[PDB]
């Protein structure tokens, strides 16, 4: 369930390999976005030929 | 019979 | 779908049960006060059903899903008169206070979905019914026991027919006329002993009884007797044709019964038979009880060698 | 009493919060070590520790002497009636005087009751003190854990806990830590041993 | 009259019991005399209220000279507690107890 | 060949394991 | 008290009678 | 598009990794970095341990997002507006189930969001006064706590409770700076005597105890 | 003393705004 | 055995105590029933029909536990102690229970309201069972309030429900029939008009004996109008039960009244209407004769 992904992805994170560490100047940067619409721009050609290549 | 004994020695039947 | 799920995040088939709250319907009743203090407050005595335990509510009669009708107020109704100790309570903040129609009910306000239960249930005169059943099965009593009680006559006076719900004054419905004299003690309330039946005397006996409908503030009936009698026997306009007597309180809503007067010999255990017996015999407060459970919708499932079970850690006594 | 203490925890929503409804309420003085008693047996018939009791009982010997006197005595009634419980209740308990100690509300004197020879540890009481040091090393670190395992100070009460003077509960102690996994502290104790004939 | 009595006494015994010798049910020989502490017991309305169909010669009690004597020549209305299981809980059960006194109890009721 | 529980007693072990 | 009803027993709004059906 | 996003670095200056993930709210700050002071608290607080070395080094603060709270309202919202045809059971049922919801959702988070707790307080008084509306009064009296509360078996209407609960209250300014502390304690609603309600936070399970719950009990029974 | 602590009108809030210290401060 | 003992024999011997013993025996067995069986019904009734007169002091006992029956959950125990009411109806009364069988007439007067088909069918029993012993003039609760109660039941389009509703109108109107009023009778009449479609053949033919009764208390030109536009309809079965009840009315209420309609309908050009006429002369000569 979504909680337990908030929980793996905190402990994820947190298990990075030197993940904390700042001596070199290292920087840690999180992204979090939206595709802002992908459900109205889909094209039903281009669809069509993408979904023939798995059914 | 020892049920009626019983009943007897217990009370009323 | 047109509706919000607000468990879109999980299924309790491939995620298991992932919450239990059946401690918490235990822990509020230990908070509310636990059964007791919770049926304090609402019409469960006046139901007269002898234990909570058997207590059931009705466990679609029929297919106008459609009809404009609408909501049908039967569920609200039976809330409301359930709780009706509380929400028709006497200590309030503003409200104009004003008698029901042919009872002794007073609200303080208008509920009308709690006026209307409490008008159907006392419909047909039922109040003054039921006090006219109480004085009969009283005059009865006396009519009978004559000869103990050293009673010539017994008097019922043809009755005002708006005595019962006069709540501000005082006819009197018991005349008892003595054989030769009875000495009469000072008043006090029908569950206490000492009585020295010694201060006047008198061949007159006047016997008061007084339907009120309690509520959560008020349900308290010994007080309710002593301040109503000191105060109907020491006014100026309750016709008393004697000054010696008793008034008997009744609470129709907790179903209790009291008492408070002058007394002479017999009168205690006679009355205290009577009251512990009407209570329980008679009709009229039958229909009353039947009428406020048809109103509930409520129904008992109950029905109807030992010392295997008796030398138990259950301490059982043997008299 | 026990009424209206459960009823103000299962009111409240957290430890701060209970213990000023418990202050907020009086009561006489007497019962104040029971108060903490109390809390105690209330996370002992929990679903699964959260330290909200613990923290809730630290934050009454944080506002008095007794309950901390109360907790010594707590402590050493626990470890009398350890196997008392089933394994679920033990853990709890564990990490309950776990918690105690690395929030400093139980003083580490405390381990002068513990005497790590086999024959008077109870299997009960090793997985005990074994779910204690899993939380502490866990929580506080290895690093402060060992070092505060290692100063004189407390070694007195220690003594129990770590054998030099008699070898066969040394052997028996040192294999329990290290199968608990603490090998600094063991194998320093194991060379103390080696040096020792 | 007498059974309110018995009903009001019972009720101020109840009243001065201590909370774990407070009764569970209550048995009386007279279901006729029911009804009064039915309406006695109000403040205490945890008892199970029954009249035994099982009847204990506790009649026969007033055949003994010690019980009988004290009764008899008291004077004013009061209450006493005696254990007639005197030494027999050590080595034998209750239900043995009980036993061997309902034995004695028809014993000296009958003859 | 008659396992279906044991395609649906991993599927639980699948969904109960934390690693990291 | 929906006199019509209390009087004839019938009242031509059925459940929305916002009175009392009450023949007593 | 960077409006709708949001970035967030962790350096030499900011010790705080903040994001914003399903629906919480979370703010990771590891012991290295400048946690000076720290405390184990309210379960707000995970800690996040190093699977190798098995200590533990960073703590997530967890938050409701406040659209999930804007959520939860207009949930309230339309259970108000739709129910004027409905019987008081019906709007008790429907406000059970919102708030079990949101409660057995959030769990932790729910107790560090100063924001939800009034939240819940104006919300659960909004339905008990539809309520009252519902006979013709709003009098304190005539509707004591006892009438929402009492089970449906003896009667009540059954409400779930989490508007008794006392708001902790500190010193507006710093509290818009510093993450002082709690000195007072605001009070939520009003019941007839100390009464004590009980509340549903305190028989739902906190996530980070179910976690190792779960992995011991899968891990044993394996 | 309103020491920047409870609501500024206790008035639509479901709440009497009655404000307390916090017994366990120490 | 007791039953077919005292049934056979009479219980003349029976002393007191024993009739007592007896008599509580009894209401142990009935409560304790746990089958639906007529077996502690009939015991029941038979052991009162023989007592007589002789059972008098236990009415509080019999009723209150009755009654206390009639309050439980499960529909079968209701059901059971409305129909030991329905037995025990007339020693209710012969022993002058005021208090007592006005309890039971106002009682039920309330379960009226019952929608377990086979508690109302039992109800509508015992309150018909009382009705036969009390002639409504001198009772406490009368058929004054019980009939307007009953009318809007008629219309309750079930067949068991429908066959004691329209058993319990038929003996009000019956023998009733003047504490109520002839409006009253003509709404009860236009509800009777479409009990003719029940698809059961009792509660037909009770519909058209109680359209006899109405018949005597109100004057049928308003009856036999709204029959012959029945007639009108199609699907038969119901056309011939609007004409057997033709019949009846003309029976009771004297053919004169009721040939010169029946006649001058036979010129509506129309078949149904014309075979429904003659059908009807049918019946009636059979049933006048002589
Ligand atoms: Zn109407």
């Amino acid at each position: 369930p979504p909680p337990l992904l908030v929980y793996k992805w905190c402990q994820g994170i947190n298990n990075l390999q030197d993940v904390w560490e700042t001596s070199e100047g290292e920087c840690n940067v999180m992204l979090e976005s939206r595709f802002e619409k992908m459900y109205e721009k889909i094209d039903l050609t281009l669809l069509n030929r993408l979904l023939r290549l798995i059914v | 019979t020892q049920s009626e004994i019983r009943d007897i020695i217990l009370g009323m039947e | 779908v047109l509706k919000q799920n607000p468990f879109w995040w999980t299924h309790q088939r491939h995620d298991g049960k992932l919450w239990n709250l059946n401690n918490y319907r235990t822990d509020m009743i230990q908070a509310l006060g636990g059964v007791e203090g919770i049926l304090e407050h609402t019409l469960f005595k006046g139901t007269y059903f002898p234990t909570w335990e058997g207590l059931f509510w009705e466990k679609w009669k029929k297919l106008t899903n459609a009809q404009r009708s609408g909501l049908n107020q039967i569920p609200n109704r039976r809330f409301t008169l359930w709780w009706s100790p509380t929400i028709n309570r006497a200590n309030v903040y503003v409200g104009f206070q004003v008698q029901l129609d042919l009872t002794g009910i007073f609200m303080h306000g208008k509920i009308p979905t709690l006026k209307i239960s409490l008008i159907q249930i006392f419909r047909a005169h039922l109040w003054q019914k039921i006090h006219e059943s109480i004085v009969m099965d009283l005059c009865q009593v006396f009519d009978q026991e004559l000869d103990a009680l050293e009673i010539e006559t017994v008097q019922k006076e043809t009755i005002h027919p708006r005595k019962s719900y006069k709540m501000n004054s005082s006819c009197a419905d018991i005349l008892l006329f003595a054989s030769y004299k009875w000495n009469v003690s000072r008043p006090s309330l029908l569950a206490d002993s000492k009585d020295v039946m010694d201060s006047t005397t008198t061949q007159k006996y006047w016997i008061d009884i007084q339907l009120r409908w309690g509520d959560y503030d008020s349900h308290d009936i010994e007080r309710y007797a002593r301040a109503k009698f000191l105060d109907y026997t020491t006014d100026n306009m309750s016709i008393y044709p004697s000054p010696t007597g008793v008034l008997i309180a009744i609470d129709l809503a907790y179903n209790l019964h009291s008492a408070y007067g002058n007394w002479f010999p017999g009168s205690k255990p006679l009355i205290q038979q009577a009251m512990a017996k009407i209570m329980k015999a008679n009709p009229a407060l039958y229909v009353l009880r039947e009428r406020i459970r048809k109103g509930l919708q409520l129904y008992s499932s109950e029905p109807t060698q030992n010392y295997g079970e008796l030398f138990s850690n259950q301490i059982i006594w043997f008299v | 009493f026990r009424r209206t203490i459960y009823l103000a925890i299962q009111s409240s929503l957290d430890f701060e919060e209970c213990a000023h409804k418990l202050l907020k309420m009086e009561f006489p003085e007497s019962q104040t070590k029971e108060l903490c008693n109390m809390i105690l047996d209330c996370c002992a018939q929990q679903r699964t520790y959260e330290k909200f009791f613990g923290l809730l009982a630290g934050r009454f010997c944080m506002l008095k002497k007794e309950y901390m006197e109360s907790f010594e005595g707590i402590f050493k009634e626990q470890y009398d009636t350890i196997h008392r419980l089933e394994t679920n209740k033990l853990r709890n308990v564990a990490k309950m005087f776990a918690h105690l100690l690395y929030t400093d509300s139980l003083p580490w004197s405390v381990l002068e009751c513990i005497k790590l020879s086999e024959e008077t540890t109870t299997s009960s009481s090793r997985i005990f003190v074994k779910i204690f040091f899993q939380e502490l090393c866990e929580y506080m670190g290895l690093p402060k854990l060992n070092a505060r395992l290692k100063d004189e100070t407390l070694q007195p009460f220690f003594e129990g806990l770590l054998p030099r003077d008699n070898p066969r509960n040394t052997r028996f102690a040192i294999n329990f830590f290290t199968s608990i996994g603490l090998g600094g502290l063991t194998d320093e104790l194991r060379e103390h041993l080696k040096n020792t004939p | 009259l007498a059974k309110w009595k018995t009903a009001e006494e019972v009720a101020a015994l109840i009243r001065s019991l201590p909370v774990e010798e407070q009764p569970k049910q209550i048995i009386v020989t007279r279901k006729g005399m029911l009804d009064p502490l039915e309406v006695h017991l109000l403040d205490f309305p945890n008892i199970v209220i029954k009249g035994s169909e099982l009847q204990l010669p506790f009649q026969a009690c007033l055949k003994v000279e010690k019980f009988g004597d004290l009764i008899l020549k008291a004077t004013e209305p009061q209450m006493v507690l005696f254990n007639l299981y005197d030494d027999w809980l050590k080595t034998i059960s209750s239900y043995t107890a009980f036993s061997r006194l309902i034995l004695i109890l028809r014993a000296l009721h009958v003859n | 060949p008659g396992e279906e529980q044991r395609r649906w007693e991993e599927a639980r072990l699948g969904a109960a394991s934390l690693k990291f | 008290i929906c006199k019509d009803y209390k009087e004839t027993g019938f009242c031509g709004f059925g459940d929305s009678c916002k009175f009392l059906h009450d023949r007593s | 598009q960077w409006e709708n996003s949001f970035v967030s670095v962790y350096s030499k200056d900011n010790p705080n990794l903040l994001f914003n993930m399903c629906g919480f709210e979370c703010r990771i700050l590891p012991k290295c970095r400048t946690s000076y002071e720290e405390f184990t608290h309210k379960d707000g607080v995970w800690n996040l341990q190093n699977e190798v070395t098995k200590e533990r080094t960073a703590q997530c603060f967890l938050r409701v997002d406040d659209e999930s709270m804007q959520r939860f309202h207009n949930r309230v919202r339309q259970i108000l507006m739709a129910s004027g045809s409905t019987t008081f059971t019906k709007i008790v049922n429907k406000w059970n189930t919102a708030l079990i919801g949101l409660m057995t959702y959030f769990r932790e988070a729910v107790v560090n969001t100063q924001e939800l707790l009034d939240l819940l307080v104006k919300c659960e008084n909004k339905i008990q006064t539809r309520i009252k509306i519902g006979l013709n009064s709003k009098m304190p009296s005539r509707f004591p706590p006892v009438v929402f509360y009492t089970p449906k078996e003896l009667g009540g209407l059954g409400m779930l409770s989490m508007g008794h609960v006392l708001i902790p209250q500190s010193d507006l300014r710093w509290s818009k700076q510093t993450d002082v502390g709690i000195t007072h304690f605001r009070s939520g609603m009003s019941h007839e005597e100390d009464q004590l309600i009980p509340n549903l936070y305190r028989y739902i399970q906190p996530w980070e105890s179910e976690f190792i719950d779960s992995q011991r009990v899968w891990a044993e029974y394996a | 003393m309103y020491n920047g602590i409870g609501l500024p009108t206790p008035r639509g809030s479901g709440t009497n705004g009655y404000v307390q210290r916090n017994l366990s401060l120490v | 055995t007791i039953e077919k003992i005292m049934g056979n024999l009479g219980a003349a011997d029976i002393d007191h105590k024993l009739e007592e013993q007896l008599i509580d025996g009894i209401l142990y067995a009935f409560q304790e029933q746990t089958t639906e069986d007529s077996v502690m019904l009939n015991g029941f009734g038979t052991v009162v029909n023989a007592l007589g007169k002789r059972v008098k002091p236990y009415l509080p006992q019999i009723c209150g536990t009755v009654l206390w029956r009639l309050n439980n959950k499960s529909a079968k125990v209701r059901q059971q102690a409305a129909d030991l009411i329905s037995r025990t109806a007339v020693v209710m009364k012969t022993c002058q229970e005021e208090k007592l069988m006005g309890h039971l007439g106002v009682v039920l007067y309330e379960y009226l309201g019952e929608e377990y088909p086979e508690v109302l069918g039992s109800i509508l029993g015992a309150l018909k069972a009382i009705v036969n012993v009390i002639g409504m003039h001198k009772m406490t609760p009368p058929i004054k309030d019980l009939l307007p109660r009953l009318t809007p039941i008629l219309k309750n389009r079930h067949e068991k429900v429908q066959e004691n509703c329209i058993d319990l109108v038929g003996r009000i109107a019956d023998r009733g029939a003047e504490y109520v009023s002839a409006r009253e009778w003509m709404r009860i009449c236009f509800e009777l008009l479409e009990l003719l479609k029940a698809h059961k053949k009792a509660i037909r033919r009770a519909t058209v004996n109680t359209f006899g009764y109405i018949a005597k208390a109100i004057g049928p030109h308003d009856v036999l109008a709204t029959l012959l536009n029945n007639l009108k309809v199609q699907e038969r079965q119901n056309r011939v039960c609007t004409t057997v009840a033709i019949a009846i009315v003309a029976e009771t209420c004297s053919p004169f009244t009721v040939l010169p309609a029946l006649m001058n309908e036979y010129r509506v050009p129309e078949l149904n209407v014309q075979n429904g006429v003659l059908k009807s002369l049918s019946f009636l000569f059979e049933y006048i004769g002589e």
